[PDB]
RNA sequence: GUGGAAAGGCGGGCAGAGGCGGUUU
């Protein structure tokens, strides 16, 4: 349940570390279905809350996905990947857990047809941030 | 009674943010307090509601400071007393701020005939009960220029994330806040269209509209301008009177005021009779 | 038999689904505009001694609808004898108050064999409020207006049974004029405008004495089973009197209908259409 | 009496975000089935008539010679005395507002407003010559709705007290700026003398619509409609009986509402003026 | 020889008032 994790979230990061390491084991683009994509995003944001990371520290990376989202939608990716690395540099600590999910997705995206795979990548990255606030 | 059309005065120019502005509305990631944006292009504009509403506001306080002086020029300004109807919850108890909207009192004339004499409600309109005096101006929504749209293409920053803090005085603990702000220097194509309904007193409305603009260049434009977020500036591109014949024959022979590198204070004080001398010849 | 199906593809809303007498009015106004008054005198004589049209019926993506015959109400229990008696009652009244049937189910109702109703209707009658504004002091004073809105592929068709030489000279030029003016209703707001296509439809009807009308008829004698549609009209700004028509799906026994001429005090005579359009039916016992 | 139908086809572009409204707290008019907005034929005809009646109200003295039915009217409305048609231009009262509608066939035959838009009258009528079809979205602006983009947006406006700065918000659903619709106007050529004056008057009211607004708030900057003309076809009297393409087509790809009357009416329409 | 002919869902309404990204060891 998505609502059941909020009763337990409010050493506990280790029990969800197997869920994050399994999701980081699968790195192919569109390797999960539509319902399975959002089910991965619940496990990500619950893992990103036990060792909690604020959205601001991420906010520069979230800017570069969104300004491209207007440029992809009837209007490059290495500019976001260069920022996703450099923002993960000045950690302190849980920025590496967020880097282990972006950089497998962005290495496949690095060479990819632009119109489809980024618009499918953009739906997963919303639900990570979207669900992160639902738990805190 | 007797609505007539003589033509339109169209004012085109560039609103410039000398300091970064903020209008704002109540995306997933983003600043807590963002700025209004165009839903199709994602660029932050300036609405015509926010520009007309601030000009009507600043012109109403300009009347209450001089109700002794404006009363001899315009009838139906002796219908009331200076102040607001805020204590006595009455729609017409003899004050200038007579109509409440939901909780706040705004000067609105209640009848068509008293709105044709008020300087605030000739230019901006009334909507009383059984009355409905329509406005004589149209204030379009103000989008970015063709120059500052190319700056968004090249990667230059249009917006900004200004961070402010309110400090508790006794314990010195800080509460932080973030507010989206357009980068200072950005420019906006605005447009203001006055309908020449009466050739008697079109000249008073142009002086009253340009008076309110120079008040708005002294005050701010939306969103916490006591802290710096205003300092806005009108730069006039073109000034143009489209005569009624213009719409008949379609020819581009419609009379023009140069208005080049001239301020809102130059159009009223320096050369109002020199510039508008040729508009008067056609009317 | 084989009919010509004049398919009217909507460009917007319709005021109403046009009856057979307001199609013949609209065709008759189209002929005097294009040709003149001498060709209306030959258009009327070709329908008195010949061809007949029907009312307008909806379609929805090559699923042509036809009116339910009035023969299936007396014998509705006799049609549904082979059905479970705990649900014969709700099946009966749902089948009874239905208005249209498609071609598969319209053929089965003429032979009193079991059938089903459509689940979706291809249109909705919509209440759109309009306003009237004072020119000077813009006082709003609203009124309410009814329109038929269609789906993305739905529309309106009507049938034609007659010789090809009359269709090629009168009905086919009228529907290109009537595509650009309206087909009844507020045509100044773009209501009633449409694109016309021509097809051919086949109905397998049993041979008997009794037959259903697919149009309003103004019968010459007493019918067998019927539904009274009481309508008048308006002709060049002159009010037509309310006449008792018969509805679509009513059952006659060798009744041609009859075309009524009303003086109406107008430059020319006004003919109101009123003619049958028979397909054979089997009545109950 | 009938001669043909001049058909004007073009694209209506919402340069600023448009509102018409049906009664998010103030929803715009939509289709009942798909849910897309449009522009009604009543809103576009009723605005072109309203803009052109104020145009004729200002020129009643100068147009008595060309239009002989304007000698009976003085500029103003019959509202200050609750009385029907007597001298004032805005003579007909429908429910609570006053409109110029001519009272007869023979008077509306020589009125610039009512020979084009029509008149109700009593004991006689005058039907319209134009048909202003509804304007739905283009096919290009329909797959953006299919892809998932917003075709309407929520504009939240507030009302500020002048003494206390008390804020009072409200919402207004608004068709997104930039969106393009497709219009059509069908002018019925009833009289071969009256048609040049009727197309010029229709294009004049379309030129007043580009500097005024269309529906909604407008004074707060909503309407701002731009007209792009795809084509002009004539469809003569001989087209309707034989069906062969005798359609005289006037070509306009980037022509404005002003450039179709910027001496272009006399030039481009040289063939419709030929075949009458 | 069209249950027709005529009729802008519209007038007025600032997303705004307050707030030292710096404390403290
Ligand atoms: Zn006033
Ligand atoms: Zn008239």
């Amino acid at each position: 349940v998505v609502g059941i994790k909020k009763m337990l979230e409010g050493q506990w990061e280790a029990i969800q570390p197997y869920f994050d390491n399994v999701v980081r084991e699968a790195k192919n683009f569109l390797e999960w279905s539509p319902n399975k994509r959002l089910a991965n995003a619940v496990t990500v944001a619950a893992y990103l809350t036990s060792q909690g990371l604020k959205t601001n520290q991420v906010r520069k990376i979230l800017d570069m996905a969104r300004t491209t989202e207007l440029k992809v939608k009837r209007g490059k990716d290495d500019l976001v990947k260069m920022r996703y690395l450099l923002a993960y540099t000045v950690g302190k600590y849980s920025l590496d857990a967020f880097h282990r999910i972006l950089d497998p997705m962005l290495e496949v995206l690095m060479g990819s047809p632009k119109k489809e795979n980024f618009e499918k990548f953009y739906d997963f990255l919303q639900a990570v941030v979207a669900y992160h606030k639902f738990f805190g | 009674m007797d609505r007539r059309f003589y033509g339109k005065i169209v004012i085109k120019g560039k609103i410039k943010a000398v300091t970064g502005l903020h209008i704002g509305s109540q995306e997933i990631g983003g600043i807590d307090n963002p700025v209004i944006k165009d839903p199709h292009t994602g660029l932050p504009y300036i609405p015509g509601s926010s520009l007309k509403g601030r000009l009507r506001s600043l012109f109403e306080i300009l009347v209450n400071s001089r109700l002794g002086e404006w009363r001899e020029k315009y009838p139906s300004l002796a219908n009331y007393s200076p102040g607001s109807c805020r204590p006595d919850n009455q729609e017409n108890c003899g004050k200038f701020f007579n109509r409440k909207i939901n909780r706040g009192w705004i000067h609105v004339c209640p009848d068509y005939e008293t709105a044709l004499a008020c300087p605030v409600c000739r230019l901006f309109g009334a909507s009383g009960k059984e009355s409905n005096f329509p406005s004589r101006i149209i204030v379009r929504d103000a989008f970015l220029t063709k120059e500052w749209e190319e700056k968004w293409r090249a990667g230059e920053a249009i917006t900004e994330a200004k961070i402010e803090v309110g400090i508790d005085r006794v314990t010195s603990q800080a509460n932080p806040r973030t507010n989206e702000r357009v980068v200072a220097g950005a420019e906006f194509e605005f447009e203001i269209i006055y309908n020449v309904e009466n050739t008697t007193h079109w000249r008073d409305d142009i002086k009253n509209l340009l008076t309110a603009m120079a008040l708005l260049e002294d005050s701010y434009l939306g969103g916490s301008g006591s802290r710096g977020y205003g300092k806005v500036k009108f730069i006039f591109d073109s000034f143009e009177f489209r005569p009624l014949d213009y719409y008949r024959t379609g020819k581009d022979e419609d009379i023009v005021s140069i208005d080049a590198r001239e301020k809102s204070v130059s159009d009223i004080l320096s050369g109002f009779d020199s510039l508008f001398s040729e508009v008067e010849g056609k009317l | 038999p084989k009919f010509i199906a004049v398919k009217l593809i909507p460009k917007g809303p319709f005021r109403d689904i046009p009856r057979a007498d307001t199609l013949f009015g609209a065709i008759g106004n189209a002929i005097s505009a294009i040709h003149g008054q001498s060709a209306v005198e030959e258009l009327v004589d070709a329908f008195v001694g010949g061809a007949r049209i029907s009312s307008a019926f909806p379609y929805s993506g090559d699923t042509y609808y036809l009116p339910k015959p009035l023969s299936v109400e007396p014998a509705l229990e006799g049609i549904l004898t082979g059905l479970d008696e705990e649900e014969r009652y709700t099946t009966a009244k749902r089948l009874r108050k239905a208005k249209y049937l498609d071609l598969k189910n319209f053929e089965l109702a003429l032979r009193l064999r079991p059938f089903t109703i459509p689940e979706e209707i291809p249109y909705a009658r919509v209440d759109v409020p309009r306003v009237v504004l004072d020119r000077v002091t813009q006082d709003s004073s609203i009124y309410f207006w009814e329109e038929i809105r269609f789906r993305e592929k739905s529309g309106v068709y009507f049938l034609y049974s007659g010789p090809r030489e009359v269709f090629d000279g009168y009905i086919a030029p009228a529907m290109r004029f009537l595509g650009d003016t309206g087909i009844g209703g507020k045509s100044t707001w773009g209501a009633g405008l449409f694109e016309v296509e021509f097809h051919e439809m086949k109905i397998d009807a049993p041979g008997s004495e009794y037959s259903v009308t697919l149009s309003n008829a103004l019968p010459t004698k007493t019918p067998v089973l019927w539904r009274l549609l009481r309508k008048g009209g308006w002709s060049f700004g002159r009010r037509k009197p309310r006449m008792t028509f018969i509805a679509e799906g009513s059952i006659v026994k060798n009744d041609p209908g009859g075309m009524e001429r009303l003086e109406l005090g107008l430059s020319h005579e006004v003919y109101v259409y009123g003619l049958t359009f028979p397909l054979g039916v089997e009545l109950p016992e």
